């Protein structure tokens, strides 16, 4: 059996990595963490250093607060009884308020007080990460991809929680903190809408989750098979193109017909996967604000402009 | 015509059957048995679907819908416009998929490459296979099957997820999705990271894999790596896609009924089963 | 009894989806002009510019400034090999193989094929080697797994060609990337780490019989290598998983089957 290079055989570890400086204030750096020999078969040993800072605090404290709002919630659905706790772990649920306290902040804290409580901080946690994925990236003299990126995932999770709420006029529309019951409120929100595979948006949202495992799959595994030119030094391979990156682009072009670069595959890589959110806070947003029944709208736009 | 560095890879060799006699290329496209070999099938499978549309009659690529057949036939073989077409277009497809592996790895062995893509690909043929051969062989009919049809394998996947309820509640699926969801992120910081070090802010000089490791220490305090990296995103895609198959090939076969009573085995164990309070109490 | 929305607002969706497709063909268009920004124009086999070039233009050049006085890099730009290619057609008519002139192994075609990259090493956020024998690695040692130095190292001949004198590694990722092996004339080779097994006994090399072994081309300092030379030792090195295979197929296949 040739070897894969799916698992190192030799793991080899020197001083701690401080990083690069840039611009970054280092004041605001952790130390370095341990380092993991079982994570060394597959990645990185070495765990941090970690940038805390003052938004890092903020988005951390906020983030455990949310979490902890939930989880005191759950405890109390267990009756403050440990085995309660675990035996209903995954049927406990923050609930929104009921409709008829439309987006007012008036709900009692058991009947939907709690969970705006609980979302605000989690409102807060998500924003101020996001500015800290713009600001570490700047630090360090990068582009911005990774916050833009990031904001295609928030705006699903914006449309969800938040905008689409607001303009359907009340909090009960957003979804609740709980495993079950979120999985719940997935399968009613579509058999409301009358079948979301009927949503060209959730189709095409699909079409990029299942695009972007497979474009992962072609993409890891290029690399990987290509390895043994050093194909997986990517920025040096596009500074500089080797005969890794010509073999991993041949093998493509000879298969189908075209092919990327060792720059232009990345950008494949960031479009399938922002799209997934993208196209799926479009698809959610536009339900029940403006289209009730996706098999409704399928017969009038879909049948009907094949005119 | 060739990419600029194309000629020098062009040479005779790697072929795995037939030895020199498939081993050209047409325009870009390497050809080799196995090409042939998809071609064939490839084209077969496409003519017995514009068949099916005839007796089917419509044109229209949103109607033509090839069904396996009906569940009276068992696994015997149906008259060819009640099922006949769609069992020999599974095997035409069958034949091109498992081809198109085969003509992969030649193009390998030619370029001197690991064979980790066709390897990443036969995930995606056993998953296929999972839902038009093993499962409806466990379950004693083809009728099992989803047919061949825009709007109706979704149907399909509709009908087929509500026989057991919230399908939500399949537990190998939450894994499956899990895999989905962790391999798109992935995607998007691999992407998002590649991207952000190449093309850096104007006028400054490109990025390192030192400022990549730099950055994802400072934002989460790990980083997996460059070759880390496309290990994982090769194991979550293959990942979410094992989980994908098993949550169908035990779903009318091991397990039938609602998925969400599937977890009363939790909430009866006997330690806790009949403390009162909580949700089931 | 509110609602305005029948007349014509499910236009929106029908507005949002035509919309989104216009976008989708805009972008598709995008990311493949930006994937030809290597390769293109296409050529003719003998190098000449091909008359189809596709329907796909080459997009406007960028300019990637590169760290430590290395210039920078435009493209889409004149694209040339920059080295000999000792192949020749087999066929009167475009599409068939080329038939090395020589030595494949030697002359460094087919899939023992390079690039002639810079002839300087890869460099770290620091400017420092990317890339250093361990030995002259401050603070570096094996941490997991069996240590390959001391290890004879086997070709698939079965026969030994040298022993593991020590493993490069790259600094900044902290990974071992060859292994340096010395033959028996006393010089040594590097060998890419995805190209040999770590065995308790030996390291064993598939791609390359013994013989073999004195042919991977040399780096000309012997404490850092430049891309071009690990260009040169790993299209070497996987191109006798073609080339070496008279003398691997003779040997497990001699080694195995006795019985009959
Ligand atoms: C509603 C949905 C809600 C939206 C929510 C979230 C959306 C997030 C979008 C995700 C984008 C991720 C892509 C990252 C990227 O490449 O851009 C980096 C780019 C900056 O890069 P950087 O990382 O800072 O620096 C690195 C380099 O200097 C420069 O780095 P670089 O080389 O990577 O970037 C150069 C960049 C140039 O910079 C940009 O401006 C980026 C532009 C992308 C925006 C479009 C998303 C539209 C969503 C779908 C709408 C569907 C309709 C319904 O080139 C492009 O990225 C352009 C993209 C291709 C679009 C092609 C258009 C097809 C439409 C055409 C149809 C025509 C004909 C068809 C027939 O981002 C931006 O400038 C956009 C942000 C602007 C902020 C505005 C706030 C001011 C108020
Ligand atoms: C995987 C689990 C379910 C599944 C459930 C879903 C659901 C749910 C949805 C789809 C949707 C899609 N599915 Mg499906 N579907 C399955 C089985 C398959 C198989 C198969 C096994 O052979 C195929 C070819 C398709 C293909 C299709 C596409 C029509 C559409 C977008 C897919 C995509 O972009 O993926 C990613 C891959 C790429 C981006 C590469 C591009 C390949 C695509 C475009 C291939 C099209 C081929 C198609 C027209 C078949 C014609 C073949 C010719 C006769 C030769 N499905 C099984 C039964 N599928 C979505 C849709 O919009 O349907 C209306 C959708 O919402
Ligand atoms: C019965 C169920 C319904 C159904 C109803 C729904 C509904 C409702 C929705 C989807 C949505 C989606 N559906 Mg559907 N779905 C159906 C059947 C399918 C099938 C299938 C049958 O094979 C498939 C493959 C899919 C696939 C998909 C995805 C393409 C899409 C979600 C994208 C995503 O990445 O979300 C995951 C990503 C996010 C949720 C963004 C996360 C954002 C960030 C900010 C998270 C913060 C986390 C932090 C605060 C906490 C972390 C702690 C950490 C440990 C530190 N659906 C059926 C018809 N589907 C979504 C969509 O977009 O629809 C158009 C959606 O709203
Ligand atoms: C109401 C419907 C039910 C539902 C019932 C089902 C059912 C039923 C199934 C799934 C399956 C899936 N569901 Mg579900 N599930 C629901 C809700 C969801 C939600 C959600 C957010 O609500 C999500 C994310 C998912 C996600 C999942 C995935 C784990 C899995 C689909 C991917 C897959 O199998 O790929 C695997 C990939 C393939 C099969 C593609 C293989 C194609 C290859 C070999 C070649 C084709 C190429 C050729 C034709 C190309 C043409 C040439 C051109 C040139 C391109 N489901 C609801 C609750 N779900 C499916 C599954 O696990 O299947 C195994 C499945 O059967
Ligand atoms: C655009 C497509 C996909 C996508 C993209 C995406 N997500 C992103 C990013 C991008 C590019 C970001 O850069 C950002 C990120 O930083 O990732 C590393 C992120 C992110 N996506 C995340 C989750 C997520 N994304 C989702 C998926 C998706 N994201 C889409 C598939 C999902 C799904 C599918 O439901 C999940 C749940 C986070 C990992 C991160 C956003 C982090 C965040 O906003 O944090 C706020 C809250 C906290 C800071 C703390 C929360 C409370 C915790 C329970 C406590 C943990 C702290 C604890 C003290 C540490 C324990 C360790 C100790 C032992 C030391
Ligand atoms: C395992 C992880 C993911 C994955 C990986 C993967 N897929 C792969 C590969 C890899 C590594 C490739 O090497 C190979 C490729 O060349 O990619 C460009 C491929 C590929 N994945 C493809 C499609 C695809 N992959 C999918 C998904 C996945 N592939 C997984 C999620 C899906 C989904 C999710 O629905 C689809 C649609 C192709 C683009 C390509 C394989 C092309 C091929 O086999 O061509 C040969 C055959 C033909 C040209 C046509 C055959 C025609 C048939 C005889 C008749 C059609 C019958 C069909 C069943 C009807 C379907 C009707 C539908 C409406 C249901
Ligand atoms: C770093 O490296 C990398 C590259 O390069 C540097 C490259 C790529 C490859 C990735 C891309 C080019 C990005 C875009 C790719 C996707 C979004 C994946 C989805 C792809 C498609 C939908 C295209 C599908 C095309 C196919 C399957 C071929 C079409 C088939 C034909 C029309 C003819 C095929 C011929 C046949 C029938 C058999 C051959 C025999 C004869 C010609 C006869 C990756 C992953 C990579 O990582
Ligand atoms: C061991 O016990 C302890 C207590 C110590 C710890 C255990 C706690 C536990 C068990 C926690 C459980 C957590 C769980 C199960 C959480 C599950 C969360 C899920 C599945 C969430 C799913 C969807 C979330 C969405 C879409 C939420 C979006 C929220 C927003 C978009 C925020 C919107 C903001 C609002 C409405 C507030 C308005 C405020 C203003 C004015 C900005
Ligand atoms: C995928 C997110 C993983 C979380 C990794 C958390 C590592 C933080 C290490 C910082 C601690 C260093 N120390 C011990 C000096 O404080
Ligand atoms: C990075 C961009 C890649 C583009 C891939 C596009 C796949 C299109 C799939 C068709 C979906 C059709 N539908 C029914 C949802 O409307
Ligand atoms: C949504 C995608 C549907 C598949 C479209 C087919 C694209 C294949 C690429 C064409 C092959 C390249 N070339 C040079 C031969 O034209
Ligand atoms: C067996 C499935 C039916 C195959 C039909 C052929 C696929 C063509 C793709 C649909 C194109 C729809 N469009 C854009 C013309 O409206
Ligand atoms: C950070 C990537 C690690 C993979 C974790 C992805 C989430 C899936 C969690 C389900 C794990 C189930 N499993 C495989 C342990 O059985
Ligand atoms: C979502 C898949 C869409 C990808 C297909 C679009 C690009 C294929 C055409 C590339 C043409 C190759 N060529 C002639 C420029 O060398
Ligand atoms: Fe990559």
């Amino acid at each position: 059996a040739e070897y894969q290079n799916i698992f190192s055989q030799v793991q080899v570890r020197g001083p701690a990595d401080l990083g690069m400086t840039e611009d970054v204030n280092l004041a605001n750096r952790s130390g370095v963490g341990p380092f993991s020999t079982l994570l060394g078969w597959f990645g990185n040993a070495q765990l941090g250093p970690i940038y805390l800072g003052s938004l890092g605090v903020l988005s951390l404290f906020s983030g455990l607060m949310w979490f902890f709002t939930i989880g005191i919630w759950f405890w109390y659905q267990a009756g403050w009884n440990p085995a309660v706790f675990l035996r209903d772990l995954f049927f406990f649920s923050l609930e929104p308020p009921a409709p008829e306290y439309g987006l007012s902040f008036a709900a009692p804290l058991k009947e939907g007080g709690l969970w705006l409580i609980a979302s605000f901080f989690m409102f807060v946690a998500v924003w101020s990460w996001w500015g800290r994925t713009y600001l570490r990236a700047q630090a360090l003299g990068m582009g911005k991809h990774t916050a833009w990126a990031f904001l295609s995932a928030i705006w699903l999770w914006m449309v969800l929680g938040f905008i689409r709420p607001i303009l359907m006029g009340s909090w009960s529309e957003a979804v609740p903190y709980g495993i079950f019951s979120h999985l719940d409120w997935t399968n009613n929100f579509s058999l409301v809408h009358g079948n979301l595979f009927y949503n060209p948006f959730h189709g095409l949202s699909i079409a990029f989750l299942y695009g972007s495992a497979l474009l992962f799959a072609m993409h890891g595994a290029t690399i990987l098979a290509v390895s043994r030119f050093g194909g997986e030094r990517e920025l040096e391979q596009i500074a500089d193109r080797g005969t890794a990156a010509e073999r991993a682009a041949l093998f493509w072009r000879w298969t189908m017909g075209f092919n990327a670069t060792m720059e232009g595959i990345h950008r494949w890589a960031i479009w399938m996967a922002v799209l997934v959110t993208l196209t799926g806070g479009i698809g959610i947003l536009l339900s029940g604000t403006v289209v009730d029944n996706w098999y409704v709208w399928g017969q009038n736009h879909g049948m009907a402009p094949l005119n | 015509a060739l990419l600029s560095f194309e000629r020098k890879y062009r040479v005779p060799g790697g072929t795995l059957v037939g030895g020199n006699l498939f081993d050209f290329w047409v325009g870009p496209f390497y050809v080799g048995f196995f090409g042939v070999a998809t071609f064939f099938f490839a084209a077969l499978g496409i003519i017995l679907i514009a068949w099916s549309a005839v007796l089917q009659g419509t044109w229209n690529p949103q109607l033509i819908s090839v069904y396996p057949p009906a569940l009276e036939y068992g696994l015997g073989g149906a008259p060819l416009a009640k099922g006949g077409l769609w069992q020999i277009i599974t095997i035409c497809a069958t034949g091109a998929f498992v081809s198109w592996a085969l003509r992969e790895v030649e193009i390998c062995r030619k370029l001197g490459i690991g064979y980790h893509i066709p390897f990443a690909f036969a995930f995606a043929i056993l998953a296929y296979l999972t839902l038009v051969l093993f499962r409806p062989v466990m379950m004693g009919a083809w009728g099992y099957a989803f047919p061949y049809g825009i709007w109706t394998h979704l149907d399909w996947v509709s009908n087929t997820g509500y026989t057991y309820g919230n399908f939500h509640y399949n537990p190998a699926h939450m894994i499956a999705i899990s895999f989905f969801f962790t391999n798109a992120l992935a995607l998007a910081l691999h992407g998002a990271l590649v991207l952000s070090a190449a093309n850096p802010e104007k006028g400054k000089e490109m990025r390192t894999p030192d400022h990549e490791d730099t950055f994802f220490r400072d934002l989460v305090g790990y980083s997996i790596g460059t070759l880390g990296i496309h290990r994982l995103g090769l194991l979550l895609s293959l990942s979410a896609v094992f989980f994908s198959a098993l949550c169908m090939i035990i779903t009318g076969t091991i397990w039938f009924d609602q998925w969400v009573d599937w977890w009363q085995w939790w909430v009866k164990l006997p330690w806790w089963a009949n403390i009162p309070g909580g949700i089931n109490g | 009894m509110v609602g305005v929305t029948a007349f014509g607002n499910f236009d929106l969706a029908s507005l949002a989806i035509y919309s989104f497709w216009i976008f989708l063909a805009g972008l598709i268009y995008y990311l493949q002009t930006e994937n030809m920004r290597e390769g293109y124009p296409l050529e003719n086999e003998d190098g000449t510019p091909a008359a189809n070039q596709g329907p796909f233009p080459l997009p406007k050049p960028k300019t990637f400034i590169l760290p430590h006085g290395r210039g920078t890099l435009t493209v889409p730009g004149p694209e040339s090999e920059d080295r000999p290619i000792a192949l020749a057609r087999t066929a009167v008519s475009e599409g068939f193989p080329h038939a090395p002139t020589g030595d494949p192994m030697k002359d460094g075609v087919g899939p023992a094929s390079w690039v002639a990259r810079r002839d300087l090493p890869e460099l770290d956020g620091h400017g420092h080697n990317k890339i250093k024998p361990m030995k002259a690695a401050a603070g570096f040692h094996v941490s997991a797994g069996k240590n390959p130095i001391g290890l004879p190292v086997r070709g698939c001949d079965l026969e030994i060609a040298g022993k593991v004198v020590d493993i490069w590694v790259d600094i900044p990722e902290q990974m071992a990337r060859f292994l340096e092996v010395e033959l028996k004339d006393g010089s040594t080779r590097l060998l890419p780490m995805q190209m040999v097994k770590v065995q308790s006994n030996r390291v064993h090399v598939n791609a390359l019989s013994s013989d073999l072994f004195a042919g991977i081309p040399t780096i000309k300092s012997p404490t850092e290598v430049t891309l071009l030379e690990e260009d040169k030792i790993c299209g070497y090195v996987a191109g006798g998983l073609m080339y070496a295979a008279p003398k691997r197929k003779s040997v497990v296949a001699a080694m195995l089957a006795e019985y009959a």
